[PDB]
């Protein structure tokens, strides 16, 4: 068990926080044996990992590391070859509507919280966020949603611990066979498409895009998805939990002492739900003082980045009012986030609805998923008010 | 730790 880091340690996965700032403090980049990988805990060393892809590549193929089946794909090539992919998503996503689908939203989430106001108590997670963030992704990529049975939970599972395999190598077959399910069900899209959203326009706009109509279009095309669908969940399920914590937070946006756009990214920077963005060193480079040398991999923990004091003054306190915020929640460079529009709309018409329930609070105890890169809760036990 | 959907 590594002496400063062990990120599936139940009381780390409670609250890493202490944890990232202790090793921060202490070894700002910082060898882990177990990760077999550097770790990055500052904002500016984080940056730049994440605007260098001829230095630091996420197509670890760079340093001999075959990748595997439903995992070549957008995520996990460089430019020149992710250009292509790059490109058509960009323009796929630009080509939306996002009134449209913020109006649509809005009537949706105060629908969905008239409902919960009616029962005793709901969980927050299972009851709202996943409910709105599917519908929201579905929506806005123009598909119809899968069914979300027991079996759609258990892929989803798997699928999220895969990304800890590193430090639970058993976790690797599941994912891939989760992501292949994924694929059976973006093939199932690609091949009906609907008339309206971002994956209609991928078809129509593949023609002289320079992007084959492959398992690697189909890998970006689940990852688009499946991102869609989980982070917002897991931002929400953060957010509103760090704003019933922190005492005063909440009565501060119901009284409007503070507006929902410092709010939403002040919450962002302090319980974003990525946790580390890895990538592969391509050529010896010095950071922090440590030589990382070509072959190695090197971990952005941009969770912990977001809460170094060399960035943000006082950096572990809820200032709703934050000014300026340059959190890395979203990222930087050739991979930022395709859907950070999207994320923000979801977080602005959640929030503007729970602000119509004024007397929101706990009903029990948040219960906190077992993964490590991405961080979220399973449970937020709420009572509306 | 890969963030890979
Ligand atoms: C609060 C919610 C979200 C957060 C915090 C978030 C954060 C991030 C981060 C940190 C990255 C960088 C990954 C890397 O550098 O390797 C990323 C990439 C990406 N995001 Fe998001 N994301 C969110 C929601 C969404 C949504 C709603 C969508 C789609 C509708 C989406 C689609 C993508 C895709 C496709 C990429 C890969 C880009 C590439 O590899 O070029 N994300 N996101």
């Amino acid at each position: 068990t590594d002496p400063l880091f062990s990120p599936l340690d139940p009381a780390v996965l409670a609250d890493p926080y202490p944890v990232y700032r202790r090793l921060r403090e202490t070894h700002p980049v910082y060898w882990h044996a177990g990760l077999d990988s550097w770790l990055m805990t500052r904002h500016a060393d984080c940056t730049a990992i994440l605007r260098d892809p001829g230095r630091f590549s996420t197509d670890f193929r760079k340093i001999d590391i075959p990748t595997p089946p439903t995992l070549l794909s957008l995520q996990t090539l460089d430019p020149p070859d992710q250009t292509p992919l790059r490109h058509l998503a960009l323009d796929a996503v630009r080509a939306q509507d996002l009134d449209a689908l913020r109006k649509e939203l809005t009537l949706f989430a105060d629908q969905l919280l008239d409902e919960l106001a009616d029962r005793e108590s709901f969980d927050f997670i299972h009851d709202y966020a996943d409910v709105f963030t599917l519908r929201a992704i579905t929506r806005f990529i123009g598909v119809e949603p899968p069914e979300t049975d027991e079996a759609f939970a258990r892929f989803n599972d798997d699928l999220d611990h895969s990304m800890d395999a590193q430090l639970d190598p058993d976790a690797e077959e599941p994912g891939l066979r989760a992501r292949a399910h994924f694929n059976d069900l973006v093939r199932s899209w690609l091949g009906d498409p609907g008339p309206h959203g971002v994956l209609p326009d991928v078809v129509r706009l593949l023609p002289g895009s320079g992007v084959e109509a492959d398992d690697v279009l189909v890998n970006s095309v689940r990852a688009f998805f499946h991102a869609g669908f989980e982070v917002p969940s897991r931002f929400l399920g953060n957010a509103l939990a760090a704003l019933l914590a922190t005492p005063g937070a909440w009565e501060q946006l119901v009284r409007g002492d503070v507006g929902l756009d410092t709010a939403v990214e002040e919450l962002i920077r302090y319980v974003g739900p990525v946790q580390a963005l890895a990538r592969a060193c391509l050529q010896d480079t010095e950071l922090g003082g440590m030589a990382v040398k070509e072959g190695q991999v090197v971990t952005a923990l941009i969770g912990a980045a977001n809460r170094d004091p060399d960035q943000f003054p006082d950096p572990e306190t809820l200032r709703l009012d934050r000014k300026p915020n340059n959190h890395l929640g979203f990222g930087r460079g050739a991979h930022s986030c395709l859907g950070l529009n999207v994320a923000r709309i979801e977080a602005h018409v959640t929030l503007g609805a729970l602000l119509r329930h004024p007397g929101v609070r706990s009903a029990g105890e948040p219960v906190v998923r077992p993964n490590g890169t991405l961080r979220g809760l399973s449970r937020l036990p709420l009572t509306l008010g | 730790m890969r963030y890979l959907h």
